[PDB]
RNA sequence: UUUUU
RNA sequence: UUUUUUUUUUU
RNA sequence: AAAAAA
RNA sequence: AAAAA
RNA sequence: AAAAAAA
RNA sequence: UUUUUUU
RNA sequence: UUUUUUUU
RNA sequence: AAAAAAA
RNA sequence: UUUU
RNA sequence: UUUUUUUUU
RNA sequence: AAAAAA
RNA sequence: AAAAAAA
RNA sequence: AAAAAAAAA
RNA sequence: AAAAAAAA
């Protein structure tokens, strides 16, 4: 365009929204115990490092896992997921495990448009099994 | 449309005599606009030096 | 679309960040007084009533003003914007009056791309000038 | 020629065949206005109640749908002041933060804003549920929500 | 092909024990007479549908039709009042049988928005009928 | 494009003018009395709040008007404007009038090219005649 | 735009029902393998309440894979062998992958013919397993019934 | 904080140069990460104009590959930069971390 | 860099130029400066293309 | 249109 | 100048 | 179809 | 190919 | 045909 | 723009 | 249509 | 939206 | 032709 | 068209 | 894509 | 596509 | 590069 | 390409 300033011939005062919302993929570890299963919350994604701090509900719409550390000595890492909902908690285990030792493993489910509804912080959001002791998760989510 | 208030703007862009604006709402004025120049102007310099 | 949840192929940890930009148009008031220009603090535009509390910069785009009260009695509301910039600020006026008494006056200026840099708190957007003791901005900014 | 006919000036026979389905009570998609008091930096929480009422023929009703929201300034606004309006939709899977503002370029002219509602976050509300928070320098606020009673 | 071939597998896949199934319960209900009755939603797990290993359940649509015959003079019919956790409807889709011989029935379907998941606990809807019984068929997605 | 300085194969030296022509629309105010005509004097173009300073002759091209300050009690707003010229004034008395009491009234009128000379700052360029206080006053004009 | 209420619906006569329906699966589970010794992976390890299948007493076997589910023993590469077992005559092929990284898994599967397709309770034999790892992961796409 | 005088170095042909004006930078981690985990690094982009809060992360999917990510800088943010100048912060669980910065020299 | 231009002929005289990038064209003051001219005559004549604002 | 195979 | 539901003849 | 005119 | 303005 | 709306 | 297996 | 083949 | 590809 |  | 999420060569 | 305008 | 490079 | 944000002026 | 069973 150009290399200086030039004029807005602005009209009526604009329809604004100063908190609006935000569609993000939010980065967050959690500690998993063996053959314990850990409950994700969903307060992790409302955090002052993620610019989130502001928002109190959130709808996520996907979850991917991957292992965060090394797995036990001659073992594969693998990692499990069961979605949880206010309406009704799932059974599925959507596992996804390694070809190779040194390399994570990883899985991830959708949600489908019927069942995105609203999260607090108080909530859940799915359970993560792993023969590792940490797992990454990178949420697909929409803060409001 | 209606009757009419004569201006006689001969043939467009031919008019000899001074022609009304209807002009509408106050527009965006800007009484220090921007200028884009090429400024001729001399400086001196000595030999072996930069300025 | 669907009904229940679905798996998703997932492969390596994909590039994330956990702090990302955020293009925005932030509406805020300034208090101005007659016939003296008030300097537009970029500060204003971190806060938590915007969502832009862990930000430290923001690339301004354009800037739009509107008279936020009556004009005096038997005046049109004005108002003025001077651009400033930390390279230079500038001279220009551009000035948008109201035809109507009973109906705001609204200017407003786009920055260039060349001269589209970061600003912190301590630099100043614009000058604001106005017969109205305020005036509404909503500035188009790039926070990073 | 001899073809016209869809002008009708006696009655006429009607061929039913067996009992069809039927449902006495359906649902209904509606536009419903109505006013709340707002006072001067509060905000007031609009009562889904509002909606089941005989003066819109919905007191039949104890669940509705919400699908959208507007919000226009019944009152003018405080001196010196142009009109404004803003509304947080609230849900009872979580709250919403949002500040949908709509502001009035003309002190005599209403301050309108609104927000439409998302397929995945369309369910019932019952009376003791609420719709949004609206908040504005007007001491009443007019509303007209497009939503489906069932 | 009469006989085993190879199978040139790659990389371990992605797995799920236990998937989500999308089912069309059958089941009965005992009605009164005048009263309605409020269908379970634990009834659609159960060992006799292969689905006591779920614990939700995603409603889509309900059948209903009458089981027994009607009493004496009548003609058979069923209504359903569709209910929800967010909040239950009034309405009541009725289907009369145009013979005393002939059942009735009737369905409604669940919008996607009020598609979520039901536990046990919790209730379908509410069925009226002049019959003793009432057969139900339910189009839902279990997970 | 280009992210560095790139070289300029000049040739011979070019002709050059540091004083050149502008074409502007200036903006400016003048005091009216009721009943009476005022004079609009050229110089008022010649100002440092201009930029035009340097200049000491114009060439007006297009005058418009509108009513600075609201209308007295009962009426609604006029303005009228007559053209003066030094070869000899005209009698045109180009009126608009607002159809609303609270929104300003504009008139114009454009110069033909064969009236389009040169006028220093003790001319003046139109008579302006309102029942309001004060005029607002465009001016598309040649500097030179 | 879509629905947002309940509709209804203008059902006929009672349909043809069937609460106990078919399952095509992929049923993921592990067996434990000596050195040097086929171990028969039997079909009852399809049948439970971890796959949702133990309501189901047969089911149509149609392709087996498999994959080394721990490492190899020292300086070794991972492999796997795979031998079809049938109740009217069990094969001799042994389907064979090995991992050409001594960190990666070592993966081979085999096919069943559709004339080769019936039924297999809990007490018969899929396949026999060799391997140089003590342990293996079976994924095997089949027909409950 | 990387300083934008190890661009300036007769290694690089570049003593010649005082100011530079940076396109893209991006990152590998260069020695091992620590037992039972995976390389991380993190780049936050530095202005002198003002500085920036993002932290672009990338991490190995495995434990004996590096891990790499990089930012590219518009074009209305490519001024010069001087030695006394930072390019961006790196952090990482690894004790070295291997950077080709995309430049213009002048 | 020192772009230079040489006057072939000993009474004509010598020119060059540059052009500055886009992503280079911020603002400057009268306490700021342009470039370094350097030449084996006594005065340079210049020729800048600038927007003033 | 209205009444009829 | 462009739609979701209550019945509804006719191509 | 008024009043002026390559 | 039939009727009733 | 009847109920939001849209310039 | 390949298709084939129960609601 | 069963086992070996031929330029990512 | 569930089985074996999606080129 | 040199680069990532 | 741009900033972040997901798709597909 | 500067500043003016049937 | 940007910069350096030959008529 | 999904939303939010200036507009082809 | 491949012995075997076929095949206007
Ligand atoms: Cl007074
Ligand atoms: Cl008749
Ligand atoms: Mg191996
Ligand atoms: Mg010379």
């Amino acid at each position: 365009n150009s290399n200086v300033v030039t004029m807005i011939r602005a009209g009526s005062y604009p329809k604004v929204n100063p908190t609006p919302t935000w569609v993000r993929a939010i980065p967050f570890e959690v500690s998993v115990q063996s053959g314990i299963a850990f409950k994700v919350p969903v307060g992790s994604l409302f955090s002052a490092n993620f610019r989130t701090d502001s928002f109190t509900s959130v709808t996520v719409m996907s979850v991917r896992a991957w292992t965060q550390l090394t797995p036990p000595v001659n073992e594969y890492s693998f990692v499990r997921l069961k979605p949880l909902f206010k309406t009704g908690d799932s059974t599925e285990e959507f596992e996804g495990r390694a070809s190779n030792i040194n390399t994570r493993a990883s899985v991830g489910y959708r949600i489908p448009t019927n069942l995105r509804q609203n999260t607090v912080a108080a909530d859940n959001v799915c359970e993560v099994r792993s023969n590792c002791r940490q797992v990454a998760l990178v949420i697909s989510c929409c803060f409001n | 449309r209606g009757k009419v208030k004569p201006n006689r703007k001969s043939t467009g862009d031919n008019s000899n005599v001074v022609t009304m604006i209807r002009a509408g709402s106050y527009p965006k004025v800007n009484p220090t606009p921007t200028w884009v120049r090429a400024i001729p102007f001399e400086v001196s310099v000595q030999s072996g030096i930069a300025f």
